[PDB]
RNA sequence: UUUGCUCCACACAAUAUAGAUGGAUACGAAUAAGGCGUCCUUGUGGCGUCGCUGAACCAUAGCAGGCUAGCAACGGUGCACUUGGCGGAAAGGCCUUGGGUGCUUGCUGGCGAAUUGCAAUGUCAUUUUGCGUGGGGAUAAAUCAUUUGUAUACGACUUAGA
RNA sequence: GCCCUGAAAAUGGAUGGCGCUCAAGCGUGUUACCUAUACUCUACCGUCAGGGUUGAUAUGAUGCCCUGACGAGUAGGCAGGCGUGGAGGUCAGUGACGAAGCCUAGACCGUAAGGUCGGGUCGAACGGCCUCUAGUGCAGAUCUUGGUGGUAGUAGCAAAUA
RNA sequence: AGAACUGGCGAUGCGGGAUGAACCGAACGUAGAGUUAAGGUGCCGGAAUACACGCUCAUCAGACACCACAAAAGGUGUUAG
RNA sequence: GAAAUUGUUGAAAGGGAAGGGCAUUUGAUCAGACA
């Protein structure tokens, strides 16, 4: 929905006085800020337990950053999409840099591919791949043989003015 | 030398206007070498002439000029706007107008 | 735009003026608009009202 | 020579003609308020004519005011000339179009005395 | 509707418009394809 | 949510006002969601709404504060008697906040002036629009109107 | 910048092209198209011969003189593109129309002028590898173009003598490359590459 | 039909403008490829180099550009002539020869500017016509009327007549 | 998911048109930019509301001044004004040295209804203000009466033998 | 055709939907400056032929709410599962 | 001795209507203050 982040939030729905100490409970939220953090936590507990946003409260929310953003990972994303007809499941692998990266890319692909929009996916779980041999998926196996060589044919250079003197040359 | 330029091209492009309403009072000009707003902040406030031909000799010339200024940017393509003393008439739509260097802020 | 809630230029409904044209009736209220408005005393504002009502709004005593 | 006051603006230098007027030669230049369920004009459409309105009021500073300043006021003998002696800055004497030539050389003559000025000097004179 | 029954049309459509022509003396719109292994000859002639 | 509105002294677009966050306002807040922008502003943003687009209700006219002598005149006797005690009772809401806040005239804010920040404005600013509970990013969106 | 813009129609599309001189013509510049019979059109040709039978049949019902035109010629093709983008009907886009001539081939004195081209709508910059085109010339003689031998054999005539012009202005132009190359290694060769010279 | 008409050199008046203010600076073709230089057995050849923008190139100093002196080069350029060749798609242009003459900022000099007074485009285009200059040049047609019928409502058309 | 088949109506034809194919199409995201009589600020007009001010020797207390807010509108209601015929009073008003009327891409004042002036024409009465009075304001009613157009030098002026 | 709640048109212009009494934005004294709404930024047309990830080739492609129509059923066309 | 309508002269414009609103150019014309 927009360049996203990833949080923490905790809930604690309201200790009565027939039962202190709640279970604390915790998910992971994909997100653009900490408005829709909050706003996504309940959406999920109110399809685990049985709480809403009036009966609960906020503990904490923290930003959860990426521990090695600089290198690139392999990532395995479980997805639960809702179609025009049924739900279905579907299991996608990305090759990107972060886990944040990785769902930028998921959004984009579910909604090219497939018509989905963002109210439509639910993330069950990202994972990165530790080994290799492992990735199932064609279009990631391609990048991990020994190596990579491609070329770029056909440079399109863009220019500036709108009349040029010479003919252009797509070579690289 | 065999240049005397002192001032730089223009164009005059439209008035300032909607879809289906114009407003004559704004016009709007196109700097020759110009495509960023960023530099097109030069040019705020520089003096802007139009120079025209009239039939009828008043001042011992048939050379009549029209004076006005730049006010702001217009769009992300370096074009301009100007206001001058009297709108321009309307008819010169693609004529070219001069834009000169001072106020200088150099 | 603004939501109006109550009626816009709206007169106050009461008068402030004789529609007399006594020109000692006159005098009688151009003497006490002076009087009420230097005096801060609460007798002097009820005979201005009362020099503005109509025949029908003044009995006879 | 008027007393010093700002400039004037009108706001509407147009006259205001009526809906109509250059169609028909029985419509009168003379400006009526459109009274039809279907007219554009009293609906205010785009394109059309403007309608007169309090909006379009003078400034009360500069109101009745000449160009040069002045008050118009019509003098019609030397007797009413004489009451604009003390204001001679503020008004100006206008000759009435029914007086004779014979007397608006008494009437020229009485205000460049008093130093009031005349807005139509160049009425009926002799050349 | 339809007519009652189907009739040819009445006259050419490509002789049209049947106008005054712009001369007395018809013009020569076409002429033979050229074949230049045969001599040097006329293509038309004038009479009466 | 017309007569929830005129209760709020919000009669016009862009109009801005204070309100005390109880049970019984929170669901005033509830009812005009679709119409209105709310949240929690800083110390920062109050401040500089107060010194803008301060102006008292005396006397059922608008006058704007410009001294300490006319907010001492009309609110001296709570307390408050400069430009400053005021914006204490807003931000920290004492005894005396219900006479502080009817004093101060309605805002009248501009439009912002680098825009609203989506391409449509009547939507939720979950679901990617501007109305709806939007906490302390309000800072940002108030002082841009004002 | 130049007085009169010379660009060559070779390689380009139509509304690309149209689109880019529409918007220049309005703003005051007098633009000459050149070699209108070599323009490219995206798709493939019969979806584009289609798309002319059908503007063919688009007459006035009583009157087949008053209806639409539809004009043949490569240069007139183009001109039919261009003209939709432009308010002809006014005062304005009625003086555009006449800062721009275009023609088949390369005629008389803009033959010895230079030709321009845009980035923005040539074929190699803007399709992608593997779509196909169809070419003007092609397109405009299956629908009624009497001249595409004509302009053919004329084009043929002026690149000769085209090559040859090139032949002695390379020669000559090697000459100059090695005169100041001889004043090279001098003071004042270094001074100029000081200032960027 | 009162010396009119035409081309050319300039003279003065007007007249009109979709918009001059250093230079429209000429291979063709390909784009999963080319340009240039060089060499050979001249090819769909070998080698070197270039692109990644015209952000280039040429041109550019002087009372909008004066008056004069010298040095080094035998170049560069403007102008009116002159020689030859090429170009028909709308050629109306391009290349080249011979001198004459002017300038040269390639280098070194000597005088001149002001008062247009603190900015007011500061005028530097071609378009046509008209009236007066003179150096050459050329000495017609059509229509009506009459007449004809291959034509025809009327015009038009086709003919004829010193 | 997209695309294709399924998918046939009669004047020529409409994503608005041109046109667009790593889109100028579709799904989605990030920013920049375009501007309504909307919002913000300022001036002016009017309205409404709250106040200030009778002190003489200089003139309006229905007056003057200060502050705030507001301004859509048919049927309809109310208020403030413009204009016409006549009547009482007044200006010891205007006028044969030219009253009234008429003409005037001439001028001025008022938001407007209207008023005033210059010039031309004209020939005997007319106006400002304070009040009264009414047969008091026209673009329409297949309105009334009178006059004049386009059609139009058009239709037509061809029975009864000449 | 006939009801219920609310908002509108009638009685209302303005910006947008090419075009429309009801739709979207927003309601109107006279002007200036600035900022936006709805809607848009290839040209007509004022504004990025912006950036980024993908999908689609159609011998009647497709192109934006109200809105000016399309289905059941099929395709080893291609994409993802 | 008004208007409808018409002639002459003068000025201006005109590619399947004309007329209008905002803005300016051009042409014609007018005013002010010169203190």
């Amino acid at each position: 929905m927009a360049h996203f982040k990833e949080y923490q939030v905790i809930g604690r729905r309201l200790p009565t006085e027939s039962v202190p100490e709640p279970k604390l409970f915790r998910m992971r939220i994909f997100a653009s800020n900490e408005v829709i953090a909050k706003s996504r936590y309940w959406y999920f507990l109110q399809k685990l337990h049985k709480v809403k946003k009036a009966s609960g409260e906020i503990v904490s929310i923290n930003q959860i950053n990426e521990a090695h953003p600089t290198k690139v990972k392999n990532f395995g994303v479980w997805v639960r999409y809702d179609s025009r007809s049924g739900t279905h499941n579907m299991y996608k692998e990305i090759r990107d840099v972060s886990r944040v990266a990785a769902v930028e890319t998921l959004y984009q692909d579910m909604a090219a591919r497939h018509r989905a929009r963002f109210r439509s996916i639910h993330i069950l779980k990202v994972a990165e791949i530790e080994k290799t041999a492992d990735v199932k998926r064609q279009y990631v196996k391609q990048f991990l043989t020994k190596d990579l060589k491609f070329p770029l044919p056909h440079r399109v250079q863009k220019s500036t003015k709108t009349f040029s003197y010479k003919r252009p040359s797509t070579f690289y | 030398a065999e240049s005397h330029r002192l001032y730089v091209k223009g164009k005059h492009l439209s008035y300032q206007r909607s879809k289906r309403v114009n407003n004559p009072n704004v016009s709007l000009i196109k700097i020759e070498g110009v495509a960023t707003p960023q530099d097109a902040q030069f040019y705020l406030g520089k003096r802007i002439a139009y120079v025209y031909r009239a039939s009828k000799e008043v001042r011992g010339s048939k050379i009549r000029v029209m004076w006005g200024k730049v006010t702001r940017t217009h769009g992300n393509s370096g074009v301009v706007r100007a206001t001058f003393r009297n709108n321009l008439p309307a008819k010169t739509f693609g004529a070219s107008v001069r834009i000169f260097l001072y106020p200088s802020n150099i | 735009g603004i939501d109006h809630t109550s009626k816009q230029h709206k007169r106050s409904g009461h008068r402030t003026a004789p529609k007399s044209d006594n020109v000692y009736l006159k005098l009688l209220v151009k003497l006490y608009t002076f009087l009420a408005r230097r005096t801060d005393a609460p007798f002097n504002k009820v005979v201005l009202k009362a020099l503005f009502l109509s025949k029908i709004n003044r009995p006879p005593v | 020579a008027s007393l010093p006051h700002p400039k004037i603006v009108k706001k509407h230098t147009k006259k205001f003609k009526r809906h109509h007027s250059d169609r028909y030669h029985r419509v009168a230049e003379n400006w009526r308020k459109q009274k039809g369920i279907d007219s554009v004009v009293r609906r205010r459409f785009r394109g059309n004519i403007s309608q007169p309105k309090i909006g379009y009021g003078s400034n009360k500073k500069t109101k009745f005011l000449s160009p040069s300043g002045h008050k118009t006021f019509l003098v019609a003998n030397v007797k009413d000339l004489e009451t604009l002696t003390m204001h001679t800055k503020t008004y100006a004497a206008e000759i009435a179009h029914n007086i004779s030539a014979k007397n608006r050389v008494v009437i020229l003559a009485r205000a460049k005395a008093l130093g009031i000025k005349v807005t139509n000097p160049k009425g009926r004179l002799a050349l | 509707s339809h007519r009652k029954y189907e009739a040819p049309r009445h006259g050419h459509l490509g002789f049209l418009p049947r106008k005054r022509a712009a001369s007395i003396r018809a013009r020569v719109k076409a002429f033979p394809k050229d074949d230049r292994s045969k001599p040097v000859a006329l293509t038309s002639f004038l009479g009466y | 949510p017309r007569k929830v509105l005129q209760l709020l002294r919000l009669t016009r677009i862009n109009s801005g006002t204070f309100v005390k966050v109880t049970k019984a306002t929170l669901e005033l807040l509830k009812l005009i969601e679709p119409y209105v922008a709310y949240g929690y502003p800083s110390y920062s943003t109050i401040r500089q709404l107060v010194y803008k687009r301060g102006f008292g209700k005396i006397n059922k006219q608008r006058v704007p504060l410009s001294d300490n002598a006319i907010i001492e005149a009309n609110l001296g006797k709570y307390g408050i008697l400069s430009i400053d005690d005021l914006i204490h009772e807003i931000i920290t809401v004492g005894p005396h906040f219900k006479q502080a806040n009817n004093f101060l005239w309605p805002f009248k804010l501009s439009n912002p002036s680098g825009g609203w920040g989506v391409p449509r404005k009547f939507k939720h600013f979950i679901q990617g629009g501007s109305f709806g509970n939007r906490e302390e990013f309000i800072n940002k969106l108030v002082k841009s109107m004002n | 910048v130049e007085p009169v813009v010379v660009i060559d129609g070779k390689g380009h599309l139509v509304g690309r092209l149209a689109s880019v001189v529409a918007k220049q013509l309005l703003n005051g510049q007098k633009i000459v198209v050149v070699r209108a019979e070599e323009l490219n059109i995206s798709g493939e040709f019969f979806r584009n011969k289609l798309k002319y039978h059908d503007f063919l049949r688009k007459a006035t019902a009583f009157n087949k003189t008053r209806g639409p035109f539809h004009f043949r010629a490569p240069s007139r093709i183009f001109y039919k593109a261009l003209r939709g983008m432009v308010s002809h009907k006014t005062a304005r886009g009625k003086a555009a129309l006449e800062r721009l001539k275009v023609f088949e081939g390369i005629p008389p004195p803009y033959d010895k002028k230079k030709r321009v081209v845009v980035p923005q709508a040539l074929r190699v910059l803007r399709l992608k590898p593997g779509r196909k085109y169809t070419t003007l010339g092609k397109l405009s003689t299956s629908v009624g173009w009497k001249y595409e031998d004509v302009v053919a054999k004329l084009e043929a005539k002026r690149k000769v003598s085209s090559a040859e012009y090139y032949a002695k202005k390379r020669a000559f132009t090697k000459k100059v490359a090695s005169a100041n190359a001889t004043a090279a290694e001098s003071d004042v060769a270094k001074q100029l590459a000081a200032l960027g010279y």
